[PDB]
């Protein structure tokens, strides 16, 4: 759609609301909108106001202690994109000491050209995390946000999701402006042309939100330009652009800078043409035409001055800088001091660089975020006339990142007057001021303290020069080092190496944790080298040396050092196995599990398992199994230094278990033992088997397998032989196959019709007895059971033997 | 290094060819071994 | 004696330098011969030294090849005195090949020490050799790895040991076996002769063995008597060389005067020395690097020199350093990158630096960075002779401390301009001497808090909360963030809100040691525009007592069947000092399940008893702050107890046999107002039994039936080794063995006794013996009877 | 006295109070109210002088 | 460190003075002494 209202050139409301109905027609602004400092105001007076037309502010919004007010959704429902030509302290949207206010309610916002969003001391606010910048900005990490009530608080932020939600870092969220609305998103292949409810695209030029989709006529903002409505990416003649949104017709900038030469405003702007543009002024290289507006190039070389007030300007923020667009020559003095914390290089490039030469002095003064003076581009000469207290021309102080100074491969330089200051830059080079001093041409003017020989990069890497590791020898645990002897002009310079280094598991490491070995240098033949201690074997570490000299400011030494080396140390012998463990699934089968050692020691080639079987407790075979207690178990110089300076003196100073090859397994199955029978593992990791295979110790382990059944139960019939004196001599074949061994049968003999009394055939009752007997014994029908005990536990009863004596 | 272990850093840097008060006690010095080498031993 | 005076000397790499033991008898020193590799045993056979006698010190052979026996090289060798034991040894052969036997057979004794005989493939005949005979201790020997481990008593095949009489212990037994002299040693050439004895038990002097070293003959190394004038002499020998300084003293020729003594340049006497005076230490210049370089330092008191110190990077110096006390040339620090204050200096009080420094300078001070402190300057005592004082790139000394320097050394008129300078010193060190004053502290046991006045920065904002330091103080004095390049736990505090009264910051500590001290100080923390921090006096704390711990080890021995004695450990935590220990003891009533158990049946078994980013984001919330200012307005145009006290043990009477008894055991810090006493400490002790408890006392009566039937009636020991769980009886009828019966508890008291039915024809007898917990008793009297 | 944002804009509406503050036009001079209050203590006609009307 | 154990703090921070309870700012967040100071009411 069009842009029904007027223009609303920026304004500020201040002390009541009663001026705020100046944007009663408008729908647009040209330049920045200012609600602040509000006193006497309550919700109930908020509520009433409400601005629907407007749709796009220029520059920028900035609300700073407004009382009364809760919540902006009421106000402001329609504001789709800001421009942000011209910020506000590098900040497109300020929030600052918002008192009452609950939520913000922007929910038709969805864009910024060119800016970043400062919220910050309200102590009021929450649903702020539940909105996406991403969708809203460019650059995300330029926002500042802290101190709300969401933050230090937990105001909870209640709203439908119903909306969509989405990641931020790890975990998805809803994207909701207020308990009623929710960010407006859509598919990221028409990124900024805007698009409808139901997410059909709209126009290529459009932005933000559209009424038809695909159509330039019914939107509602475009990114390129605006013409009549239906706006157009590049309008022809007779429409010269103006402001970078809109162009008009010639007649339009003529009678408005007509307005402006007249009505001789302070503030005003003689407005020229220039590339079909109206702009306030065109650059150096031109002239205005009395006759035309159009400002024809000049025969000449004469540059755009732009001339300081009082001889001096600070530059701390983007809006500082871009009052020096366009500027190329400044009558006064510069000061560059960016409390920052986020890099500025990009927009002061592009408003700065153009600038050339500075009649007053440059100082770079408490700048944290700057990396290089490189974004001044095309600055060439310093006449320093306006000389700095301490008569000084360029100054610096306390650039904590200040790396490099200007590319000296291809940029000149000149200083006319004025000596130079250096101080507290951790993270420059002499060998860079060295480098500026000797383009500068001020080289006669360099005086003591002028130039800090310390503070000046404490932590950086440029002594310029290579060192070469002339030996290296390899082991377990002592690595042999040994380089080329270094030596500058002046050997009492050099003041000894240091070797750094850090274990390396990958290739990716940086220069410049990385634990440091001083070497005293050497005496002038005779490499310095150093010896290695303490290494893991079989691991990767990174190396590298550096030199370390005097002041040596007069002359350039700076040192050298050796570039990052990489090198490993050798495999040894494996650890011990881990997790052994022993479980007989089976009366033969048994499971054995066991883990990689924890020191593999270099690439496991295999596991080496043996086993065997015990024999059983000879004691087993005579103990006596039915007397009290007859429970069978079921399964400092010293004597140290003595020798260590006998060694000194001496020296003196000079003037078969069945086995296999477990490969990539660490679950092991044995078939074909014993059951219920104990039988002795041990295991060997090997990092090492076919060069005279290298294993670690033993992982001893015992386990007896599963008990069998018919084992313990007694096979062979039951034979008696009577005596004439009525005792009874019994044969019966052992189990001779129990589970492990018998300890004792059991025999349950019994009279017809009486009792049954248990008698006891231990191991030497059988043995030594050659059976058993029964004394005593009247004639009748008995009937005898006899159970065999064996280690796992009880046989069955034979069968009752049936006889009479 | 100690009493023993000292020993292998002897073969080490002294190759083909006090003591432990120096490696056990005080800081084993690598220059100091060097010289110690028996050549005409 | 026929020789020379042979200092002890070593001979390697051949056998060439053997050749001047030639022309020697008695060696005054140690031989340690090794490195022979080239050496065969034919080359052996034809050296010998007869004329040695005695080593003094002691021997060592190491890397043999070649020798098979030393009987031939070393024939007459005596006696090893081991006037310098080699680790309380006096012989030390090692790693021998070729070498079978010992061949020592003028060996009789050694002084002092033992040997040390190892890994030795071919020695052999060492069954037969006496150690005891020869030395007065064999404990001390270990003869490993030989060969004769892989009586009569003789060296070799044809030498024997000889064995001296027991009445001849020291005196030496001669070829008769008769005592010799009393300074007479292992042999002699004439019994009982002093000047015929072939070793001096106690002094040698001309010939004659003595006891003594009368005067002006001193015990020179307690083996021989040598006057004033040879031990000078060999004083000055030293004195002209690299060392055993030779010092008279007790009538000994000591190679140092020992503690409290100082050698006279009139007489090598060790006067006793004044105070502790330990030496003087002399160069005239030296640098330490590093902890080796000051470890020959240990001892040095005065320096007769100067000292340059350059530490490329602690306790360490500490320990090697601090026992200077005075420098005479100029002290010099320069590029010490782990040093953070001079404090290890404990005793530099006056410097001289007669020698001065480049520049005429007595301290030099260059490119140091992390110095901190010098001294505790309010109570270090510092005095410069004369000289002068450099301070350059010192970015970490504030300014005070050297402007205390020159106040405190007295050398203000001695500086001159740019001696000192300004812009250099000082710059990272930011002290700005504004005092913290703390409002109030109140203490508990467990925790204690903390609050103190309020301050600000002229910019509020520009505070960024307080640091807090505190840890334990042993003593009342400690010093402020030293450590190392450092302890001293801290926390983080928030600023206080601007009450526009007014609030205090306040702090609450967490978790701490009861009744400790503690050092605690306050330091605050604000971005430079300038530097507007503070600091608070080093406060120490005594946290209040509370309930001690558990004494330790309770243990306890019944060394009678009434005395219990017990002993325990102080608890671990004292928290206080230990008022006394309250101890409680109670009879512990024995295990009631024995009075219904039968134990005569099966169970017979009886037991018996990192920081710039946030300071950054405050400068950056500032900036904006400013900015929007500044662009917004526009102006206008009960248990017996016992409280043992000062004692870790105790002793417990009146209590009976075999009777178990309950301790309990606290600490008490407290005495008079309501005893802080820890939880109880527990244990069961058990007196030893009577031995007479067990034994029956009372003769046994029994009942003859007409059926044969005895009706056994006896008086049990009522009081026995706790109780009786069952009688055994013995009972043997004539012509019949000893039939054995066991009575039951429920047996003797229902049966009341025993009784018996059926007893054959015959004369009986009754023994019975009462089974106590301590074991059996005694058996009753045989009651004879004729059934 | 020395007083510094924050606290400065309460100072503010105070002193001044009821009616509003002067605001004409651009017309950035580095010395607004930072370095003639906060960095230096300021009298109350520096202050006066920021109201509108008197 | 919140709610059954620090009421003996709570004790300890003010004494006779009283406090009502509400603990999940220091048991999960930490204990300054500055809410310990407010919550105990006079």
């Amino acid at each position: 759609h069009l842009y029904p209202g007027e223009v609303c050139p920026g304004m500020d409301i201040r002390n009541n609301l009663t001026r705020l109905h100046e944007l009663e027609n408008c729908s647009v602004i040209e330049g920045h909108l200012q609600i602040l400092l509000m006193f006497k105001t309550r919700p109930e007076d908020f509520r009433d106001l409400s601005f629907p037309k407007l749709i796009m502010i220029t520059d920028y919004l900035l609300l700073f202690r407004v009382y009364g007010l809760e919540s902006l959704k009421d106000l402001f429902p329609n504001l789709t994109v800001i421009r942000g030509s011209r910020l506000f302290f590098n900040y497109a949207l300020v929030i600052f000491e918002m008192v009452h206010l609950k939520e913000l309610g922007l929910y038709n916002l969805m864009n910024i050209t060119r800016g970043s969003v400062r919220i910050e001391k309200n102590n009021e606010l929450c649903y702020l995390a539940t909105i996406d910048w991403s969708r809203i900005l460019d650059s995300v990490e330029d926002n500042y946000i802290v101190l709300n009530k969401d933050d230090n608080e937990e105001c909870g932020d209640i709203c439908p999701g119903n909306c969509p939600a989405t990641v931020i870092n790890g975990q998805f969220v809803e994207r909701c402006w207020t308990h009623s609305h929710c960010q407006k998103v859509c598919p990221t292949i028409c990124k900024s042309h805007g698009c409808t409810a139901e997410g059909l695209c709209c126009h290529s030029e459009c932005l933000g939100n559209c009424s038809q989709p695909d159509d330039p006529t019914k939107c509602v903002a475009c990114r390129n330009f605006y013409l009549d409505g239906r706006c157009v990416e590049t309008c022809p003649p007779p429409y010269y652009h103006f402001q970078d949104w809109r162009c008009v017709n010639f007649s339009f900038c003529q009678d408005l800078h007509h307005k402006c030469k007249n009505s001789r405003r302070q503030g005003c702007h003689q407005y020229v043409i220039h590339n079909n543009k109206c702009i306030p002024e065109c650059p150096s290289g031109y002239t205005m035409n009395s006759s035309n507006l159009l400002c024809t190039p000049c025969l000449g070389p004469c540059p755009k001055v732009c001339h300081l007030l009082e001889g001096e300007k600070t530059i701390d923020s983007v809006t500082s800088a871009q009052e020096l667009r366009g500027c190329t020559v400044i009558n006064g003095s510069l000061i560059i001091n960016i409390r920052g914390g986020n890099n500025l290089a990009a927009e002061l490039e592009a408003n700065l660089g153009l600038i050339e030469e500075i009649s007053g002095y440059l100082k770079i003064r408490r700048s944290y975020a700057l990396v290089s003076l490189s974004f001044f581009r095309k600055l060439r000469l310093i006449r320093g006339e306006t000389l700095e207290i301490g008569n000084y021309s360029f100054y610096a102080l306390d650039n904590q990142n200040l790396r490099q100074l200007w590319d000296w491969s291809k940029h000149n330089l000149t200083i006319t007057q004025g000596k130079l200051f250096f101080h507290y830059n951790p993270k420059l080079c002499l060998s860079e001021i060295h480098k500026m001093e000797e383009v500068s041409g001020t080289k006669g003017r360099q005086e003591r303290n002028d130039i800090a020989l310390k503070t000046n990069g404490d932590q950086a890497s440029c002594e310029n020069e290579l060192l070469k590791f002339s030996y290296i020898r390899t082991s377990f645990d002592k690595i042999l080092l040994r380089w080329e002897p270094y030596w500058p002009p002046d050997f009492r310079d050099l003041l000894g190496f240091m070797l750094f280094y850090k274990e390396a598991p990958y290739q990716n490491v940086t220069e410049f944790s990385w634990t440091v070995v001083d070497i005293d240098p050497p005496l002038r033949q005779n490499h310095p080298g150093w010896l290695m201690r303490g290494l893991k074997p079989w691991t990767q570490y990174a190396i590298f040396v550096k030199t370390l000299v005097t002041f040596s400011d007069e002359r350039r030494t700076y040192g050298a050092k050796s570039d990052i080396i990489y090198v490993q140390t050798d495999a040894t012998n494996p650890s011990v196995p881990l997790d052994p463990i022993s479980v007989s699934n089976s009366s033969s089968q048994i499971i054995l599990k066991w883990k990689p050692p924890s020191d593999p020691n270099g690439n496991i080639t295999h596991y080496l398992v043996f086993w065997e079987r015990q024999a059983e407790d000879s004691e087993l075979f005579e103990l006596d199994y039915c007397l009290k207690g007859l429970k069978l178990p079921s399964r400092s110089s010293f004597r140290k230094t003595f020798e260590d300076y006998l060694h000194n003196v001496v020296f003196v100073p000079r003037k078969h278990r069945p086995f296999e090859k477990v490969v990539n397994k660490e679950s092991l199955v044995i078939s074909g033992l014993r059951h219920f029978t104990g039988y002795r593992i041990e295991l060997q990791a090997c990092n090492q088997d076919t060069p005279e295979e290298r294993c670690s110790v033993a992982a001893y382990v015992s386990a007896r397998t599963m008990p069998e059944a018919k084992a313990d139960d007694i096979v062979g019939p039951v034979t008696h032989e009577i005596f004439e004196n009525n005792v009874v001599h019994l044969m019966w074949q052992e189990p001779k196959e129990p589970n492990g061994l018998i300890v004792l049968y059991e025999v349950s003999y019994r009279r017809y019709g009486d009792e049954e009394l248990h008698l006891c055939v231990s191991r030497k009752h059988f043995a030594l007895e050659r059976g058993c007997r029964l004394r005593g014994l009247s004639p009748g029908n008995y009937s005898v059971r006899i159970r065999a005990t064996s280690l796992a536990g009880n046989g069955s009863w034979t069968e009752p033997t049936y006889f009479y004596v | 290094l100690c009493g023993g272990e000292l020993v292998d850093t002897l073969q080490f840097v002294c190759g083909d060819r006090g003591i432990v008060e120096e490696c056990c006690f005080r800081s084993c010095d690598l220059a100091l071994l060097e010289t110690y080498c028996a050549t005409p031993a």
